[PDB]
């Protein structure tokens, strides 16, 4: 039976009363008013509680009181204890030298003075004690000097707090808090052959309504100083956000691997904010600022990786409407290599659209952009450009085929400066004032035809998507603007449909193409889409050049169907997923890139994934910059294997592992292994991973980090009996992703 | 052969006209999904309208997450995955509400030169997800008007 269902027979139930005063005793005596008396065995209810004693003693002058076996119990708690008192206007309420535990939810304890305050939304403590383990299980338990909790804002907060483990105090803490309830950290330590002893211990403070920190100490022993962890979590008329601010004053690992720098100090800003206002004010701030390039090979955290090569900073504002919309923004990168300090930021970028649908039978739209492009370095050229795009499309369709044709104007000024170190450095020169004008012509044509597929099972369909594009745009020469934003991208099945072979507005290549692909689709008897196939080519006309034409190959061929691409899906049941990706390139002579993925999925803890990439050295060489060709870490492209498991065992264990290796060099890039044993009131994990980490120059080979991990969290705090599985799967570099 | 030309229209004619319901009919998702219906001849009706006899489309969370799918020798990320999860719900006149989603993956080398080039890219992608995402749903409808006449059926 699951973890619940153990638990749960441990949990004291309700069910007594029906949920939405009478009296019981063995004898009664004064007269109802003030100082009525009930002597012998009571039990006396109302609405969702009852009240049971030797004796109730009452008086009004409304208050209760009760002598021997006082016994009360309602919808969240149960209270005993040998003495007990309440105010029945007021609703205050105290039990003496008592013993309690919730109802529906795990906590039990003992206090000298047990209290219900505040319209009963505090209760409190004195001389106090918590646990969330079952009766007659005593593993952990937190004792204070006061312990107070609050049902509204779901946490217990103490005072004199002694953490024991079995009969045996373990920590000390003046002030100490837990989480209790549904309302994302909780009070945990680890071991680890990266930092050795570790713990987590955090704080939750309501600043205001919908706007909450979690301050949260983070000791680590191997290092000087606690890091104190600083999320804040809020909701506005802006949109809803998260801030980070990791701190180290000082770093005894970083003053030893990196001695003779300016100050100790390790940090990391995180800002997020996504939302609308209005409907119509968009803001969105996407932010991540680190003191150092090797703060995240360094520190395992939520907002970046070892993996990264930099930090993006973004921020926006935007007007969106159904017909208009405009945003300005700025894009910045803290590249962490020192390789090259060369950088450019949009600063900042206004993109501009418009949109008018049925003038005559054509629909209109206008995109606009302004961006001013600034470089880190004093000596790289910085530009000012604006681009207009007036569009024209007249789309034509039918219940099988429709027919779509667009018309562009390209409009690009550029003023370009600080080119002096440039153009003293190269031969075809940047030049001041620059002017492109492109008209632009596409028709795009589909069709679908449909089969009764009874071959494979009866009422099946098969669905058959032929679609071809023409594509123009004339050359201009462009050797003269700098490449500030344009990119090579990259052809998917989906993107052989472009009218664009760069991502940005800084290359724009000539175009004379036919690009020709068929989709096929297998829908069963409850028309859902069962299978599907994806395969197409382009047909250049003419050689697709910018005037900045460097890029190796491996063939002078230039004309004629020199891409090709393809894309599968299947979903062979709910629960089994396979899926493949291919792109062919013909001046490479070879497989350009491809990816595979084949998953069984039963439950969130039950899966198996195994999934292939593939890059071509070729590929590598046309894409990226020109030393990855020479470089051994590089120039190799990628050949990885991966394997991705999950399995619970016993209903309180659950075994997680990945593992992907390099077929090229036969190495491993990543291998991780997680156990999780969980009980009602905590769990033990042991996390291992392996993961390439860095290049020695010296020898010519990969540098390994080896984290060996062991963890204990609380349980019972919450309503959680999950077995850690997705958490585990996501823990390594190569993280999972469900691929049904 | 056996093939034929289409003769029933992508969207069923149940769902001709249609009510567009968002929490932000002014975003991305709800542009990709406007357009994928009008190109398919469909009427689309204000969230509040006279009609009582009309199905609604009500776009719901949309969530877009890139992780490293890939590394160089040393470490460093080669490729990120891409996949952006939408979450929709069709109500029909009197009857039951049948949950629809869509899951788009895509892929691309990073470049830490160039890496206000690489978000220009990713931007662009992000725009085509959406229209692959709108697809995907429209694609999805008559499986819900065989659940609709299934359900009469039981």
């Amino acid at each position: 039976a699951d973890l619940a269902s153990q638990c749960m027979l441990g949990v004291p139930s309700y069910d007594r009363p029906l949920v939405q005063v009478t009296i019981n005793a063995d004898h009664a005596k004064g007269d109802y008013p003030d100082d009525a008396v009930f002597t012998g065995s009571v039990d006396i209810m109302q609405g969702n509680s009852r009240l049971q004693a030797d004796e109730v003693q009452l008086h009004q002058k409304r208050t209760v009181d009760a002598l021997g076996n006082v016994h009360y119990d309602d919808n969240q708690v149960i209270l005993k204890g040998p003495k007990g008192w309440a105010n029945l206007n007021t609703k205050d309420t105290n039990v003496w030298e008592g013993d309690y535990q919730m109802v529906g939810r795990q906590g039990r304890g003992k206090a000298d003075l047990m209290k219900q305050r505040g319209e009963n939304r505090y209760t409190i403590l004195d001389n106090g004690s918590f646990t969330s383990c079952l009766p007659g299980s005593d593993t952990w338990s937190v004792v204070g000097s006061e312990i107070i909790h609050d049902r509204e804002e779901q946490v217990a907060e103490i005072w004199n707090a002694r953490f024991k483990v079995g009969p045996v105090p373990i920590f000390y803490s003046p002030y100490l808090q837990l989480p209790v309830g549904d309302k994302f950290l909780i009070p945990n330590a680890k071991y680890t052959t990266t930092n050795y002893f570790e713990f987590y211990l955090p704080y939750y403070w309501n600043i205001a309504p919908n706007m909450d920190a979690t301050i949260t100490p983070h000791y680590m022993h191997r290092r000087g100083n606690i890091m104190w962890e600083n999320e804040f979590r809020y909701l506005s008329q802006a949109g809803a956000g998260l801030m980070e601010l990791d701190y180290l004053p000082s770093d005894k690992v970083y003053e030893d691997e990196h001695p003779n720098d300016d100050s100790s100090r390790r940090w990391l800003f995180y800002w997020n904010h996504s939302g609308v206002m209005d409907q119509v004010w968009r803001f969105n701030v996407d932010y991540t600022k680190v003191s150092d390039p090797s703060y995240f090979n360094d520190f395992d955290n939520k907002y970046g990786s070892s993996t990264d090569g930099y930090a993006t900073q973004k921020f926006s504002v935007g007007y969106a409407v159904q017909n208009f919309n405009a945003t300005v923004s700025t894009k910045q990168f803290q590249v962490f290599s020192e390789q090259n300090t060369s950088s450019y930021s949009a600063e900042p970028q206004l993109d501009v659209n418009y949109y008018q649908n049925d003038v005559g039978p054509f629909d209109t739209r206008i995109y606009g952009q302004a961006v001013h492009f600034v470089n880190t370095r004093d000596d790289m050229p910085e530009a000012t450009r604006v681009h207009l795009e007036p569009t024209i499309n007249l789309p034509l369709s039918n219940n099988w085929g429709s027919i779509n044709t667009e018309a562009k104007l390209l409009a690009t000024h550029y003023q370009q400066t600080n080119l002096d170190w440039y153009n003293s450095r190269n031969t075809t020169k940047l030049d001041e004032s620059v002017n492109r004008v492109m008209p632009q012509f596409k028709v795009d044509g589909k069709m679908v035809f449909e089969r009764d597929m009874e071959m494979l099972a009866p009422g099946y369909t098969q669905t058959l998507e032929p679609r071809a594009q023409y594509l123009y745009v004339p050359y201009r020469d462009q050797s003269d603007i700098y490449n500030y934003d344009s990119s090579l991208l990259q052809s998917d099945y989906s993107g052989l449909f472009r009218d664009r072979t760069y991502g940005g507005l800084d290359r724009i290549a000539s175009a004379n193409q036919v690009t020709t692909g068929v989709t096929s689709r297998i829908y069963d008897d409850a028309a859902v889409e069962r299978f599907n196939i994806s395969v197409g080519q382009i047909y250049y006309f003419t050689e697709s050049r910018t005037g900045d034409d460097n890029i190796t190959w491996e063939n002078d061929d230039k004309t004629g169907s020199l891409v090709w691409a393809g894309d599968t899906y299947w979903r062979i049941s709910e629960r089994w997923g396979l899926r493949g990706g291919i792109q062919y390139d013909t001046r490479l002579d070879n497989v350009a890139t491809s990816n595979s993925s084949i998953e069984y999925r039963r439950d969130e803890d039950r899966l198996v994934q195994l999934n292939y990439r593939y890059a071509s050295p070729e590929y590598i060489q046309a894409t990226l910059p020109k030393y990855y060709s020479t470089a051994e870490q590089y120039k190799n492209g990628i050949s990885q294997v991966g394997a991705v498991a999950s399995w619970p065992i016993a209903d309180r264990w659950s075994i997680v592992g990945a593992y992907y290796y390099d077929t090229n060099a036969n190495k491993q890039a990543d291998s991780m292994l997680g156990v999780q044993y969980s009980s009602c009131c905590y769990a033990i994990r042991v996390g291992y991973e392996r993961k390439l980490n860095g290049w020695d120059n010296d020898k010519q080979h990969a540098v390994y980090d080896n984290a060996i991990g062991f963890n204990i969290e609380l349980r019972g705090l919450s309503s959680n009996y999950g077995l850690g599985t997705q958490e585990m799967l996501r823990s390594n570099i190569l993280p999972y992703q469900n691929t049904l | 052969c056996g093939w034929h030309l289409r003769d029933t229209t992508q969207v069923p004619s149940t769902m001709k006209v249609m009510i567009l319901d968002s929490g932000d009919p002014n975003g991305p998702l709800s542009r990709a999904v406007r357009n994928q219906l009008r190109l398919n001849g469909v009427e689309l009706l204000d969230k509040e309208t006279t009609r009582k006899d009309v199905p609604s489309l009500r776009l719901g969370k949309v969530s877009i997450a890139k992780d490293t799918a890939s590394v160089f020798r040393n470490g460093q990320t080669a490729e990120y995955q891409m996949i952006m999860t939408v979450n929709a719900t069709v109500l029909i006149p009197g009857r039951d509400i049948y949950p629809i989603s869509a899951k788009v993956f895509r892929s691309f080398f990073d470049n830490p030169q160039m890496a206000l080039a690489k978000d220009n890219e990713q931007d662009m992608i992000v725009k085509e997800m959406y229209d692959r995402a709108a697809e995907q749903l429209i694609r999805k409808l008559p499986s819900i008007r065989a659940a609709d006449i299934r359900s009469d059926e039981e």
